[PDB]
């Protein structure tokens, strides 16, 4: 039959589902759906406007003539009040807010759990993806991710920046991690500005594959970095370390190529295809009082330029700085190195100055005198500057904007007068540009950061005015986004998809840049309104401290002031973390359908259901928080299972998937438990992962089969750069499921890792003199791929060694289809011993006469009627063609791999190991007698064949 | 002629009233004054409001006495059966007959619109004798029907109009054809009396006075259709209806009707009573089929319908007793008598309960197509004090109401429809002047959120948000934007869900919100109008009219003077306003 | 012992819900064991008679 969706004739299958064609042609939600069972309509998101009004297209046959309209309005309205309503059940975080504070947004959670792991290269890949520069941050950055974790409801912030650091200068002795650059786009970027956000917007423009120049005024690059921050903050080998780490990505450096000396933007653009302004805020605004002028006043950039760049400054005994940002604790820390007394004077409060609240602690402890709450009023004297008179100020409700008292005649006798009020860039410089600015700061659009000037992007200081290097970082990773969103001409529509993308979620749909701009920049993460009672049951650990030099030698020398932790405190601090992101955040369909159609948490709110965590079994949690009830667990531990581990419990809103009543997860006795983590969409079964931090990564799954019997069940090992994480279940596999042994017991993930000689762990060169001393026979475990046994096979004819096997026999005339049509079967093997017959046997007779099919056990003769023989090796039927018959009964023994077998082997025999069964590739024969590959997750670290 | 037998109404509507007691104290009677008068128990006539109800049954009339406590009962016997001298006080109800047919005068004029044909033997025959039944024509209709051939029945039951007395109105010919015509050789039928509302017990009335009737639509059914098994599925709530189905199994199984080869014809019918523990969601059809598998019901997406895969995947005709009830009167009077009734589209008569503020309220047996107002003020009587009634709510806990000036409506399929309510179960809940219509709505909204299955996003969660916006409004902490939540839920709500209770639970907040948006307003002020909501009001004492109660504040949980009301921490129950003194204590607004 | 009711009623699944609410009126309640001989007569995992008995509000579990 034919049907029309969306006014485009279609052709489609009359029996099957219309969910399964429509999600084939478009984007149809949908949770409680598998073609295992029949129809559920539990979730309802599955909606299509027909003729007879709107339903769900699981429930829908294909009809002739049927129009099919996916996202009407009303479809889409009801599809956002539906997740709208889930999301007002749904509990949980998507991630840890310490992503949510970090204004890069970086997945803090992960690089945490692998520093415990010890893996700090892989830390630091997790960390370049969200902001470049890991050394610089974890000596500078003000920390906003430990503001809001999830620790300071416990006892004390995790340290992430001091981890990152540890992490970030571990990659930098031991061998930086450099990313991989895609193929040229053919097109080439203008950097102006040589700061963090020039080095963000050109490193993921190089990531990207369009060629980055960076045009720079001063000689170096890092802009503030190396001519504002003091090196006792940041050394500058430090520095250019990290600037070298961006750089050897293939970023063209120009430097002094100054815009508005050298070239002009007019011909900037005509020579470029497009062009960023992270030309900071280097002009400091001055402070607008009579008698600015004098001798002795000179302002704070200007002052920290001098000393950084290696000139002589004239610094008197008693400076007074005026400001409240991180410049003025600059120059203070810095003129107090110099020999001089150092004041800073500020509108506003203590807990309102925008500098970094440790370096305000520290500068207190080097003995700089804080002058809050004042503000310049006059600079008095004859042609240098003697004494300046302020106001003690007191900022009332309106903002609380300051507003000085009427007269307190704050007169001090000071030397020289430091000016930090502020940075712009020169509106002398804006203007001549033609690029449209207010107050210095460039007037830009906030999605896309684009100037008035077509193919201008800007970003930094010279956007948000006094930042920082992470959100000048983050701008320049946005504006590398709208770059390349620029280039491909898709910019307009990501600007209406990131205003709202519930009006074109087609488009969203059709390209894939949209859909990675929208995942990437406004997704949707599910909140927890968390307070101090809610980690009562976490144990308390102490947070790690480093000693800082003693601030009577610090200050008087320009030297690092915090050191880099110690390895033997860095496992213990990353071990603290309460991993709060959601196990399944990649993986959650609920977080892709309420990031799809705008789906808002406080649309609906209200009393909404609160389930304890079951954790009590050995590898299976259960968080019924995150269940959204679509009954797919049930359906399959009732169906195909027939098990019966969970099940509906009461009805209504209180409805839940438990075990049973006074039991929990722990004590059934099912083996097919782990397949629920596969079943589950919304994360509510998940997997324990056997890592110390199992806090989720973008893992990749490798297609590869099991070797725990010789059915050989298809699956998935999920990977994160060499990490063997867990086993799951492929849709395209024939058996569709994997057993608790394999997923939790890994045989694909342990070998032998020395070779057996009478229950000694020998070396392989006391191995390689008992093989070549002895004329032994070869024997082969069945847990080695066919070109394995063909390389050992080849290897004995041609040396003339007699060649065997631990098992004997043939057969297996018996195919899957068969065992699928046949009615009656004959059952000799144990059932609990191959956990995959119970779901291929459901429901089939099992009778001692008549049968139709059989399973025997190894070593087993085929009958007439079509057999199964089940051996206990993966590749047991690479028999069926090399014919590598049993022991051929000689003296001493070479075995490749370790079975129940070898005791009944006569005299000593050499064990070798088989390797590791997740790093092999190639083809294996199971049961069913049905090639199946095998792929490497890692890089094999030493082969059978070359043993 | 002589008295030949005294009977009173033993449905559970009587027996609730005290018609056990009336029973007892009538066989003491007759002992006491030795008299060979029959003494049987019959169901339930239809006026609910004078119930126990008493019958002296002659050869020519009947004559019922209302109100009948175990008092009463030796003034009627002596002044009766023993002078023979009629009470006309007390006589709510005259039955002689006239040319074959039955002639009721009724004192409050509620039978004058009324037309019996599900209810007809009821109040007249004993439930528990299956020679009463036989008498009074019954089981003639089956003989007739086995005369003819199944698919005649089939025939004479489509041409009738005989729609789905469930509330769907599906017509009910096409349901048993499609059953028939069912690809399979073993067919169930199942009689669906698993009635929900707890304001309407129609179904249950038809199981209990008249069972064999019911039994009979079944058999014919069953022979129209080719089924081998059938299955009451009747609540384990309803125990007096249960065992009057068992002896009336047992009965028939026993006189030819049930069990091999029925009446000769070579069919071979059983039916078991199944009994469902309670649910309000398992009485819709897909979920009644699983509970009888012994799963928990929760409804499935019926396209794939359950005439085509029902009970055990073979399949099911399930029809409602109304519906198997209507089904010897079509084969006995013939498809021409019941197209003589009714609207076009809405043949035959439908069973209301009329219940709320209602004067004469019961269970009545009206024609369809009848103007609303002629059922609320002619049969219903109008409201029990003479106030002007407001609404009308049709189709039970979820359904919707039709406001007063809708009244001239016709009561049918698709006008109730259109007008914004179903037919639902088939009761009508009066709501007058007094009550708030916001309460209301919450009330229904309440019932529908306890008893849904949990099945389906739409319904389990969009319902407990709508009832947490009415409870929102309801306290006074609502907005505007409370209610544009609810016009955008509520539709929502019904178009998103799998089953009818979601698809139905918005209807009392719509209609509400369509007709009576003067409270919805009127809410968000924090005045309620109807001075019911607890929160919005308070109760306060006028020293003006007050008098000496002393039990003003001692009735009430919460001397020779006007007494005091802690305003500040009142319960704002009501327990002084109906137990007061002259009119002391007004309402007013907190 | 009281469980002898079990046997009187055909050990089909579409037992239970008799089963239980004969179970309902010899107990009062659902006893454990009372649950688990069902669970082994019927042949139905222990999870769907919890499933029935917590989908309907008449069931207790409680000895009451
Ligand atoms: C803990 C901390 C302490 C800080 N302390 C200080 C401090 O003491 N002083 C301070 O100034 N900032 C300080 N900052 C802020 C610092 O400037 C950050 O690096 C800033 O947020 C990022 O600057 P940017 O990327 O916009 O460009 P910047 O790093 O500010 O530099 C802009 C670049 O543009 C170049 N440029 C300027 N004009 C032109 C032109 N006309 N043509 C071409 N190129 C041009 C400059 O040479 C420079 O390389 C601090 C930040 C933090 C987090
Ligand atoms: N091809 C077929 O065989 C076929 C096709 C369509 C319908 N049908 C049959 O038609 C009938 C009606 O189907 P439908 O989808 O129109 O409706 P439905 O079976 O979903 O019933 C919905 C109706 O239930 C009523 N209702 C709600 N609460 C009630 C209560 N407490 N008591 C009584 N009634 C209540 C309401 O009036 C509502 O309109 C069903 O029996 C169905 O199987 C069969
Ligand atoms: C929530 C709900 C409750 C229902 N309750 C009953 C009921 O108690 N009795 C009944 O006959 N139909 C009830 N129905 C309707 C049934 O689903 C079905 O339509 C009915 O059995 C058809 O009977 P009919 O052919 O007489 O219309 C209910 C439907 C729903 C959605
Ligand atoms: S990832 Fe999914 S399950 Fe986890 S908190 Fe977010 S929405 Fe909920
Ligand atoms: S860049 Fe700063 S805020 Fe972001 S994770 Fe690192 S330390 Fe935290
Ligand atoms: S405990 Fe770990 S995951 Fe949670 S907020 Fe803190 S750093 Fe993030
Ligand atoms: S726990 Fe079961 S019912 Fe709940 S979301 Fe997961 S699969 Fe669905
Ligand atoms: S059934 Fe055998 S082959 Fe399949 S996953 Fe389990 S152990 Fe591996
Ligand atoms: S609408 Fe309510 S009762 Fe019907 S299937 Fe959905 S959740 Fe269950
Ligand atoms: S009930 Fe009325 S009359 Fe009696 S004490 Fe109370 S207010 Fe006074
Ligand atoms: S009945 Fe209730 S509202 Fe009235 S006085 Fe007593 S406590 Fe107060
Ligand atoms: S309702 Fe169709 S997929 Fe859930
Ligand atoms: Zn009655
Ligand atoms: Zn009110």
């Amino acid at each position: 039959v034919k049907i029309t969706v969306n006014g485009k004739e279609f052709e489609a299958p009359k029996d099957k589902s219309l969910i399964e064609f429509l999600r084939e042609i478009t984007h149809v939600p949908g949770f409680c759906y598998t073609e295992a069972f029949d129809p559920y309509g539990s979730c309802r998101l599955c909606l299509v406007q027909t003729p007879r009004g709107i339903t769900t297209s699981c429930t829908l046959k294909p009809m002739e003539g049927l129009s099919i309209e996916t996202l009407s309005d009303e479809i889409i309205e009801m599809r956002k009040t539906a997740l709208e309503l889930i999301l007002s059940d749904h509990y949980g975080d998507c991630i840890g807010p310490c992503q949510n504070g970090c204004p890069a947004h970086s997945d803090v959670q992960g690089y945490l759990a692998l520093i415990a792991m010890g893996r700090y290269h892989e830390a630091v890949k997790l960390m370049k993806e969200k902001y470049i520069l890991p050394a610089v941050l974890g000596r500078v950055c003000p920390a906003f991710c430990e503001e809001e974790c999830r620790r300071n409801l416990v006892e004390e912030p995790l340290a992430i920046r001091q981890l990152k650091r540890f992490a970030a200068d571990y990659d930098l002795e031991n061998g930086p991690w450099m990313p991989e650059i895609p193929p040229s786009t053919g097109k080439r970027i203008a950097v102006v500005g040589g700061g963090p956000a020039g080095l963000a917007c050109a490193y993921y423009l190089r990531t990207m594959g369009h060629d980055v120049t960076i045009f720079d005024a001063m000689p170096h690059l890092g802009g503030m970095m190396r001519y504002g921050i003091p090196p006792y903050r940041l050394p500058k080998d430090v520095l250019d370390k990290d600037i070298a780490t961006v750089i050897n990505t293939g970023i063209e450096v120009k430097t002094n190529t100054a815009l508005g000396k050298d070239i002009a933007l007019e011909e900037l653009r005509e020579q470029y295809d497009a062009v960023f302004l992270g030309v900071g805020a280097w002009k400091s605004r001055k402070m607008g009082i009579e008698g600015e002028d004098l001798d002795g006043v000179i302002h704070g950039t200007e002052f920290l330029r001098k000393v950084n760049m290696g000139e002589k400054v004239e610094l008197g005994k008693r400076v007074i700085v005026v400001g409240g940002g991180n410049t003025a604790m600059d120059v203070a820390r810095t003129a107090l190195r110099l020999g001089a007394d150092v004041t800073v004077v500020y509108r506003r409060s203590k807990s309102e100055m925008p500098a970094n609240s440790r370096e305000v602690e520290e500068a207190e402890e080097e003995g700089v005198k804080f002058m809050f709450l004042t503000n310049p009023v006059k600079i008095i004297g004859k042609e240098k500057v003697e004494e300046v008179e302020l106001i003690k100020m007191k900022l009332g409700e309106p903002r609380r904007r300051p507003m000085p008292i009427e007269g307190s005649e704050f007169r001090v006798k000071v030397d020289n007068v430091i000016l930090a009020i502020g940075q712009y860039c020169d509106e002398e410089f804006l203007r001549t540009i033609g690029i449209e600015a207010k107050r210095g700061r460039v007037l830009v659009d906030e999605v896309t950061l684009q100037t008035n000037k077509e193919g201008v992007f800007a970003g930094g200081d010279l956007v948000l005015g006094p930042s920082t290097v992470i959100e000048s970082i983050a701008t320049g990773r946005r504006a590398a986004i709208m770059i390349d969103l620029y280039l491909k001409g898709k910019l307009e529509k990501a600007r209406e998809v990131l205003l709202d993308p519930s009006k074109h979620i087609e488009e969203v749909i059709y390209d894939e840049d949209l859909y990675r701009v929208l995942f990437d920049l406004r997704p949707y993460n599910h909140w927890k309104k968390v307070t101090e009672k809610d980690y009562e049951h976490v144990e308390r650990k102490p947070r790690v401290k480093v000693k800082l030099l003693d601030p009577e030698i610090r200050k008087s020398n320009f030297k690092e002031v915090e050191p880099t932790m110690d390895e033997e405190t860095v496992l213990t601090e990353a071990q603290r973390c309460m991993s709060c992101g959601c196990m399944e955040v990649f993986r959650c369909k609920l977080r892709e359908y309420a990031t799809l159609y705008d789906a808002k948490q406080d649309a609906f709110v209200g009393e909404q259901n609160k389930f304890e965590i079951d954790e009590t079994h050995p590898n299976v949690v259960l968080d019924n928080n995150k269940c959204v009830l679509c009954g797919q667990c049930v359906n399959f531990t009732h169906e195909i299972a027939r098990e019966g581990i969970v099940d509906y419990l009461f009805r209504g809103f209180k409805t839940y998937i438990g075990p049973q009543l006074g039991e929990r997860l722990e004590d059934q006795k099912g083996v097919f438990i782990g397949e629920l983590t596969d079943i589950c969409p919304v994360g509510a079964i998940t997997e324990k992962l056997p890592f110390v931090k199992p806090g989720p990564w973008k893992t990749q799954p490798v297609k590869t089969v099991c070797n725990g019997c010789s059915f050989a069940c298809e699956m998935n090992i999920e990977v994160y750069n060499d990490i063997l994480v867990r086993a799951s279940s492929r849709k395209d596999s024939w058996n569709g499921y994997i057993c608790d042994y394999c997923r939790f017991e890994r045989p694909w993930a342990q070998d032998i890792a020395q070779p057996i000689l009478k229950g000694n762990a020998v070396s392989w060169e006391d191995a390689e003199k008992f093989l070549e001393e002895k004329e032994c026979a070869l024997i082969l475990t069945p847990s080695l791929t066919n070109e394995e046994i063909m390389f050992l096979k080849e290897l004995a004819e041609r040396k003339g060694i007699p060649i065997g096997s631990t098992i004997d026999g043939e057969g297996s005339t018996a195919t899957l289809e068969d065992i699928r049509n046949a009615k009656r079967v004959l059952l000799k093997v144990n059932i609990e011993k191959y956990p995959l017959l119970k779901l291929l046997l459901k429901g089939k007779e099992i009778v001692e006469e008549g049968y139709e099919v059989a399973i025997i056990e190894g070593p087993a003769e085929p009958m007439d009627v079509p057999t199964l023989i089940l051996h206990d090796g993966v590749n047991a039927t690479g028999l069926i063609k090399a014919g590598v018959t049993g022991i051929p009964e000689a003296k001493a023994y070479v075995v490749i791999g370790n079975s129940p077998a070898i005791s009944k082997l006569k005299g000593e025999y050499l064990i070798l190991p088989s390797g590791l069964w997740a790093e092999k590739e190639g083809t294996v024969t199971n049961a069913f007698g049905m090639d199946l590959k095998v792929k490497k997750a890692r890089k094999a670290h030493y082969d059978v064949k070359s043993l | 002629s002589e008295i030949k037998a005294i009977a009173v109404g033993m449905n559970s509507c009587g027996i609730a009233a005290g018609a056990r007691e009336t029973y007892e104290a009538v066989k003491e009677e007759l002992e006491k004054r030795n008299l060979d008068i029959k003494l049987k128990i019959v169901g339930c006539v239809g006026m609910c409001y004078r119930e126990p109800l008493l019958d002296i049954i002659t050869d020519n009339e009947i004559i019922t006495y209302g109100h009948v406590t175990p008092d009463r009962v030796p003034r009627i016997i002596e002044e009766h059966v023993i002078n023979g001298k009629p009470i006309e006080d007390w006589v709510v109800k005259k039955d002689w007959w006239e040319n074959g047919q039955r002639k009721t005068w009724d004192f409050d004029g509620y039978f004058v619109k009324q037309k019996k044909i599900v209810l007809e033997n009821s109040g007249y025959i004993d439930p528990e004798n299956i020679e009463e039944y036989i008498a009074a024509g019954g089981y003639e209709a089956l003989k007739k029907a086995f005369k003819m051939k199944p698919e005649e029945i089939i025939d004479f039951i489509t041409k009738s109009g005989l729609r789905g007395r469930g509330g769907a109105g599906f017509p009910t010919g096409l349901k048993w054809k499609f059953t028939r015509d069912a690809p399979g050789d073993e067919k169930y039928i199942v009689c669906n009396a698993d009635e929900g509302d707890p304001g309407a017990f129609m179904d249950r009335n038809v199981l209990e006075g008249d069972p064999h009737r019911v039994i009979e639509g079944m058999i014919i059914g069953a022979y129209a259709i080719g089924a081998t098994k059938g299955f009451i599925y009747v609540r384990a709530e309803y125990p007096l209806a249960i065992k009057r189905l068992r002896i009336a199994l047992k009965q028939a199984r026993e006189k030819g009707f049930l069990g091999e080869n029925i009446l000769g014809s070579g069919f071979s019918f059983e039916i078991v009573i199944k009994e469902g523990a309670g649910a309000f969601v398992c009485g819709e059809e897909t979920a009644l089929i699983a509970s009888i598998e012994g799963k928990r019901g929760m409804p499935r997406p019926r396209p794939p319908y359950p005439a085509q895969k029902g009970l055990w995947g073979r399949p099911t005709n399930i029809n409602n007793v109304e519906t198997w009830a209507n089904v010897p009167w079509i084969i006995k009077h013939g498809w021409e008598a019941y197209a003589a009734l009714g609207t076009e589209k809405s043949k035959g008569t439908k069973v209301f309960a009329l219940s709320g503020k209602i004067k004469h309220g019961g269970n009545v047996e009206v024609p369809m197509g009848i103007t609303l107002r002629e059922i609320l003020y002619e049969i219903g009587g109008g409201t029990k004090t003479g106030k002007k009634i407001k609404a009308v709510q049709l189709g039970g806990p979820s359904g919707g109401c039709i406001p007063d000036y809708l009244f001239n409506t016709p009561v049918d399929y698709e006008s109730v429809t259109a007008t914004g309510a179903i037919m639902g179960s088939g009761g009508m809940v009066v709501m007058d002047e007094d009550t708030c219509m916001v309460d209301v709505a919450k009330f229904f909204l309440d019932f529908t959120v306890k008893e849904s299955c949990g099945k389906c996003t739409f319904c389990r969660l969009g319902t407990k948000r709508m009832w947490e916006l009415l409870d929102k409004i309801t306290k006074g902490e609502g907005a505007l934007e409370d209610i544009e939540k609810l016009e955008k839920l509520a539709p929502l709500v019904k178009t998103g869900s799998l089953c009818g209770l979601g698809q139905t639970a918005p209807n009392p907040v719509l209609t509400t919100l369509k007709y009576f948006k003067d409270e919805y307003l009127a809410h968000i002020e924090g005045r309620c109008p109807a001075k019911v909501c607890k929160p919005l009001i308070k109760y306060v004492i006028i020293t003006e009219k007050c008098t000496g109660c002393t039990a003003c504040a001692i009735m009430c949980p919460v001397r020779g003077k006007p007494h005091l009301i802690n305003q500040e921490a009142c319960i704002k129950c009501g327990t002084c306003y109906e137990v007061c003194r002259f009119n002391a204590i007004e309402i007013t607004d907190a | 012992i009281q469980l002898e009711y079990i046997y009187h009623y055909e050990p089909n699944p579409s037992s239970l819900i008799p089963l239980l609410q004969k179970t309902q009126e010899t107990f009062g309640y659902l006893p454990k064991e009372a649950l688990e001989e069902i669970s082994r007569y019927l042949k139905v995992p222990l999870s769907r008679v919890y499933g029935v008995a917590t989908f309907y509000a008449q069931f207790r579990f409680e000895p009451l």
